[PDB]
RNA sequence: UCGAAUUUGGGUAUAGGGGCGAAAGACUAAUCGAACCAUCUAGUAGCUGGUUCCUGCCGAAGUUUCCCUCAGGAUAGCAGAAGCUCGUAUCAGUUUUAUGAGGUAAAGCGAAUGAUUAGAGGUUCCGGGGUCGAAAUGACCUUGACCUAUUCUCAAACUUUAAAUAUGUAAGAAGUCCUUGUUACUUAAUUGAACGUGGACAUUUGAAUGAAGAGCUUUUAGUGGGCCAUUUUUGGUAAGCAGAACUGGCGAUGCGGGAUGAACCGAACGUAGAGUUAAGGUGCCGGAAUACACGCUCAUCAGACACCACAAAAGGUGUUAGU
RNA sequence: GUGAUUUCUGCCCAGUGCUCUGAAUGUCAAAGUGAAGAAAUUCAACCAAGCGCGGGUAAACGGCGGGAGUACUC
RNA sequence: GAAGACAUUGUCAGGUGGGGAGUUUGGCUGGGGCGGCACAUCUGUUAAACGAUAACGCAGAUGUCCUAAGGGGGGCUCAUGGAGAACAGAAAUCUCCAGUAGAACAAAAGGGUAAAAGCCCCCUUGAUUUUGAUUUUCAGUGUGAAUACAAACCAUGAAAGUGUGGCCUAUCGAUCCUUUAGUCCCUCGGAAUUUGAGGCUAGAGGUGCCAGAAAAGUUACCACAGGGAUAACUGGCUUGUGGCAGUCAAGCGUUCAUAGCGACAUUGCUUUUUGAUUCUUCGAUGUCGGCUCUUCCUAUCAUACCGAAGCAGAAUUCGGUAA
RNA sequence: GGUUGCGGCCAUAUCUACCAGAAAGCACCGUUUCCCGUCCGAUCAACUGUAGUUAAGCUGGUAAGAGCCUGACCGAGUAGUGUAGUGGGUGACCAUACGCGAAACUCAGGUGCUGCAAUCU
RNA sequence: GGGCGUGUGGCGUAGUCGAGCGCGCUCCCUUAGCAUGGGAGAGGUCUCCGGUUCGAUUCCGGACUCGUCCGCCA
RNA sequence: GGGCGUGUGGCGUAGUCAGCGCGCUCCCUUAGCAUGGGAGAGGUCUCCGGUUCGAUUCCGGACUCGUCCGCCA
């Protein structure tokens, strides 16, 4: 028959990597997990308690609760046509702080500096990102750059 | 009792070896695969000449096998038995299957037809590709003519389309003609019981003393 | 499997409230009362014509039966009761196991 | 009479002709599954913060 | 519990079985097709254990019949006295509950027994009666 | 077959789960493996057939889960109708930036596991065969193992490495910063946690593009046999075969082209006029150049357009161009 | 049941049936008997036939095997 | 005359009772039947690097086992190889060195684990009580399994801590009925006491067809509703198999590859074999063979004209145009 | 800058073979009455810091060292791949257009950094 | 038709590449029968034809022969 | 054709990286009626491959034998 359990499939997902087995470094114990902090999911099979699902794998999402040796965190499923609420219970070497919420608080804090700096002027702040423009006129000059002529190679086996 | 190799000529599965899932397999006709003056030394036998396929296709083992009895019969027969050095550079590792049907007049009354039609294991097939090589043999430049007739007869053997390059390499060894003779004039090549062994920069400076002296005897 | 006869375990019976002395037994079954109202409602469909009026079961599958330990708390009288997994074998006679002795 | 066993096909077209609706966030969100011991204390504290302001504008 | 069910089909020659709420062991099974589009019967022809008498059964093949739980085991004489044999266990328990056999090997063990040979007997249970099959003498261990 | 176990008239007896049978399930009023008549009875049917006027607007499904379920239902989905609260947003089958996650394609095997070709150098209280040896943990060759440095080839259920395409989150006002209130939680401790008071920061308020209104609720129809094409892919020698993944279609759809055709190419449709085109074509059928330009081919089965209606290995001082 | 005459109808009662004037507590209903109880009731003893034990029966249904030695013997 | 309170008769009770009555006699399925379980589940792979994903796909497994093989703590390091020591050798015990796990962890497989999750020792019962929340399957129902807490009460350790069974992923079960534990609480409705009975909360007895009927066959005497969703012809796709034809040439042929053949290989054709599939037909297309009669194909047996020979003649063989 | 105690990242730190180490600190080292544990005061426990020694541990250095780490326009815009065509080819498969872009290899360089407290010629 | 195996003296039968036994009967000896035994005999082109070897019963290829197994239609 | 078992010494069976019993052959003994005891000698573990020092019991692949099916068209 067909087996679809609880940790099927996880084979590749959940081995550790390599020469980096064993026990698991302080630094993820002794991080600090508020309510409302966004996280990601990556599991640890040296763990075998608290674990999460495979689904939830590479997942992020929002810590709404903090207990003794586990944070709650809440991930939003597509079920069908809509996202549904899915409340994790997972211990915390399982985790770990998103890093582009923190670099955009940066962004935030940098932001309101410049704005703060540039008030006292009135220089059209122009606080919002721009993309990629088109690269501008210039002039490549050719002293000591002389074009070199280029041809097609001929055809050879290079065996 | 064998089917026509046009049933098996494409690479239509994947790859089949024999495994701890497979457990009986019948075994390769083709068993030896360096023949001629196999114990020969490097420099003996400067010209290589390659039977390289234009398919991406599978050989048979009995195709290789018959292509290799072809090849080293003309050349033993036209040169000299220790006048070449063949290699069969490829190794039948996949694994063919057969879902045999009865024969039988009124088979449909004991049949079931394609139900359970998973396959025997029956034969053994190497899987080649654009430029792969099939055959390589060295000889020396005097032998050019023979080796490349002896890959002609060996073609016809083939399924597909092969084509015999004289390649510029020394010998079985990676580099050029130039390139070996500017390193054999050195003593940083020492050779071994067919091929040879290289000096490089690296390592142990005592290792490299005892081995490779004639090179530091500058 | 092999339970000891005696265990210490919860007794919430309103005045221990703690881990108390327990005595175990094997739960038995007791045997089925007349004059229970569905044997009754049974006897009274069954009389008359009619024959057999109730399914009896046949596709029997299980071998084995959950054991259920009846926990007696030597205090206070009060009776627990404890189910387990299911075993081919069970015993209540406690003869530890021992390690590094001969077959 | 054998057929069809399963297809994932035009589930998609269906999911996305009235679908993929991101669920309605809110400010306050439910406290169910927080921990009790936070539950119970932030009750006492919420009521004293509220006669705290009752009192100071009353 | 004491028995536990099985198939027809799943049940084979030297097994036992419950026909007409016997242990029996079966000495010959044999299946044939009811019709040529249904399914096989199965007639089973077994031996009582205790008693030796020959019963028989057909049934469908997909029907499942009782089976027994036998066990056999292995005792060291102590007495025959009355009909009742006296038994010695490993670990030194002793039961006396045993009748002793009432046929040629009853009167094997009983001459063996005056004759003072060393007798290893074994008593089968099976739903609930117990009963001696046979009678060996111990090799070594004198 | 024809003097009888003969043929037959009339009278009479046996009545429907009953009769009668020299036995065929035969006969019992053209009815018999249970007669006929009336009633229950308009018996039940998940099964077959049919189902009656017009126009307008919207517009599907053959998929999930459970069922003695597999020709049927329930349930979710798709659809319509009625709207309700608001007024440009707590949006988006899209991109960018930042940040995650993955173990396929590829690659690798003088990297682990496993398979595998060939020699070389060593190890014999530490192999086996021969020959020389009184024999010898003797010798000399040879062959096997094991080790060392190489060498050839591989892996759906091998892997150090590792894409592309898809995929999670964030890009603020429900935000940031400052100050200090509550608590029975927490701390050695106004330490912290959570929620707060008061104050400051507004249109470049925090990337792009678009918004066609955004959000919400009730109720109910039909459907729950699908099939085809490109790409990935499984079983099979293969199949207009069977089974999956993403998308687009046909079903449900006409129109121009492919002579012809459900699915291919182009393009989706109110009634008309003018112009321009798509795909496809311009000797004649047939609307449109027997146009222009450079070559190739002569077939005693030429060739002529994707899907598509087939041809291969091997050859040829046929002819052309090359190395 | 078999199917004139003639000539014969062998072996097997383990199974399934059928049948005994055998022997007698194993199974063992209702009524009846005894004990306990305040009673409903519960528990026992006793317990007919038939099963179970013991015989017979194949012109009853039926059945009529293997391994060695040299048809025969084990 | 006989018989006699026994037969008979009436009502209950046990046996016997296809003579008769009523009913049943799973599903999936490359047609059904036999086979198997793809019917409830688990590991790896197919699976196309989020998730999901089929086939009677591949390789396997489950209906158990464990008072420790659970919980806590302490000490130690395993497989293997080398070198040694009386009996003692290939394998008994002891000693040293090397040893990233090449061992072990109940079982299938895959992950995880080295002052441990392994081996040995010490103490225990957290495999306890009370109800909630969450994850997987999913309708975001149930069942099973699991995760993190709260309120107690415990175990262990110096302690931090750890523990709500087994290192993780499988190891299992509704309504009704019976029975047990708890509350010793509620009710027996004219009022009480005591038995008895019925309730409330939590378990057990089991449905493996595993969201859970109580169930043997035969029909060639057969019937009905349907089905080309589905077999038994022909036709259509395919050509494994059957038949026929090539290419190469190690050899046979005294000598000599090819007069005639031709191994090991390999490319095709045909639909006069048999399979495979299920597209059409089940409100019917009359399934053997023979007789009769017409036409077509050529892969030519004979006749016409030729080429080759291991063609002297005769006879024969190979081949061409030829139906 | 050396050393110790507690660490963070967890080989640029590991491994092999040599060499060096002032001062201080670690270390080996001396002892068995007491607590305690062993077949064995070897490990562990306790006592002295006395009798001694840098021999080892430890730290640092050396090696065209093994390994590991970093970079390259080194291989290679290669392999692979998203999209497109009434493109080629009997087919197998392959070119082109708009995009993304490896691994092995080769070469070059490197061989622990650092937090808190104490202490040192 | 195809597949698989088989072939020894007059008969049965043993054979690893280096034709033996038993049975039939040839002779001799031996016998109170209800007829034996003993000793020396004869007896093969190892089914046939080719190649390998040094020599094939033995190895291989082909042919013959025999014995098994599976096969036409509705 | 398929499925399921099957195979160990003269016979019958067990199973640790080949054992017993029974026949046989010896020896000893018993008057017996019958004996009894002690020793042996005897198996390619059906066959063929990969391992191992010890291999049935490690592994994999094949063969023999006994059965059961091979139906409706
Ligand atoms: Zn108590």
């Amino acid at each position: 028959g067909k087996s679809h359990g609880y940790r099927s499939r996880t084979r590749y997902m959940f081995q550790r990597d390599f020469r980096k087995h064993g026990a698991v470094h302080l630094s993820t114990y002794l991080k600090v997990y508020k309510v409302g902090d966004i996280v990601d999911i990556k599991a640890n099979g040296s763990i075998q308690k608290g674990m999460p699902h495979k689904f939830y794998q590479g997942k992020t999402g929002v810590v709404y609760n903090v207990t003794k040796s586990s944070v709650g965190v809440i991930i939003n499923k597509m079920v069908g046509n809509r996202y549904l609420e899915k409340r994790l219970n997972l211990r915390v070497e399982h985790i770990k702080h998103s890093k582009c919420r923190q670099e955009f608080l940066e962004r935030v804090k940098a932001n309101a500096a410049k704005r703060a700096e540039a008030k006292a002027q009135g220089v059209a702040v122009q606080l919002k990102r721009q993309p990629a423009q088109p690269r501008e006129s210039r002039i490549v000059s050719t002293e000591g750059n002389v074009p070199q002529t280029l041809a097609p190679v001929p055809y050879e086996t290079f065996i | 009792a064998r089917r026509p190799a046009r049933c098996y000529r494409y690479q239509k599965n994947k790859p089949y070896p024999k495994s701890r899932y497979n457990r009986a397999v019948p075994d390769s006709k083709i068993r030896i695969y360096d023949l001629g003056k196999k114990k020969a030394t490097v420099d003996e036998f400067p010209l290589c000449v390659h039977l390289v396929s234009n398919e991406l296709e599978q050989l048979s083992s009995e195709a290789l096998e018959a292509a290799r009895i072809c090849a080293n019969k003309y050349m033993t027969t036209v040169s000299g038995r220790d006048a070449f050095h063949l290699r069969v550079r490829v190794h039948p590792f996949h694994v063919l299957r057969i879902n045999k049907m009865l024969s039988c007049a009124g088979a449909d009354r004991l049949q079931q037809g394609m139900r359970g039609a998973w396959g025997k294991p029956h034969g053994l097939a190497a899987r080649v590709d654009i430029g792969q090589i099939i055959f390589s043999v060295r000889t020396k430049d005097s032998n050019k003519d023979v080796v490349v007739e002896g890959l002609r007869r060996a073609r016809y053997k083939f399924p597909g389309q092969q084509k015999i390059i004289l390649s510029k390499k020394w010998g079985f060894t990676n580099l050029d003609r130039p390139e070996y003779l500017k390193k054999r004039e050195a003593g940083e090549v020492k050779d071994d019981g067919a091929f040879v062994k290289f000096l490089s920069k690296k390592g142990s400076l005592e290792n490299n003393i005892r081995e490779f002296p004639e090179y530091f005897a500058a | 499997v092999n339970v000891p006869k005696t265990r210490k375990t919860y007794c919430k019976g309103k005045t221990c409230r703690k881990h108390t002395q327990h005595k175990v037994t094997q739960y038995k079954a007791g045997k089925a009362s007349l004059f229970a109202q569905g044997k009754r409602r049974y006897d009274r469909k069954q009389s008359g014509f009619g024959g057999q009026t109730k399914p009896v079961f046949h596709k029997k599958a299980k071998t084995t039966k959950k054991v259920v330990l009846r926990l007696e708390c030597v205090k206070c009288k009060t009776r627990a009761q404890l189910t387990l997994k299911r075993c081919k074998h069970f015993e209540l006679g406690g003869e530890k196991k021992q390690k590094g002795q001969a077959l | 009479a054998k057929s069809k066993n399963h297809t994932a096909h035009n589930q998609t077209r269906k999911a996305h002709r009235n679908g993929i609706k991101k669920p309605k966030t809110y400010k306050y969100p439910s406290l169910k599954g927080v921990d009790p011991k936070f539950r119970r204390n932030h009750k006492h504290a919420l009521h004293g913060t509220a006669k705290a302001l009752a009192a100071a504008k009353k | 519990s004491a028995t536990y069910p099985m198939q027809c089909s799943a049940l084979r020659k030297n097994g036992f079985v419950v026909i007409k709420s016997r242990p029996c062991k079966i000495v010959d099974m044999s299946t044939s097709k009811t019709g040529k589009h249904g399914h096989a019967k199965v007639h089973l022809v077994a031996i009582d254990i205790f008693t030796g008498k020959k019963l028989e059964d057909l049934s469908p093949s997909t029907h499942n019949m009782e089976v027994p739980v036998v066990k056999r085991n292995e005792y060291q004489l102590l007495d025959i006295d009355d009909g009742f044999l006296s038994l010695m266990n490993m670990d030194g328990d002793t039961k006396d509950d045993v009748k002793a056999p009432e046929g040629e090997l009853g009167d094997s063990l009983q001459t063996a027994f005056d004759e003072g040979k060393d007798l290893m007997v074994t008593i089968i249970s099976a739903m609930g009666e117990e009963a001696a099959i046979s009678f060996k003498e111990a090799a070594r261990t004198d």
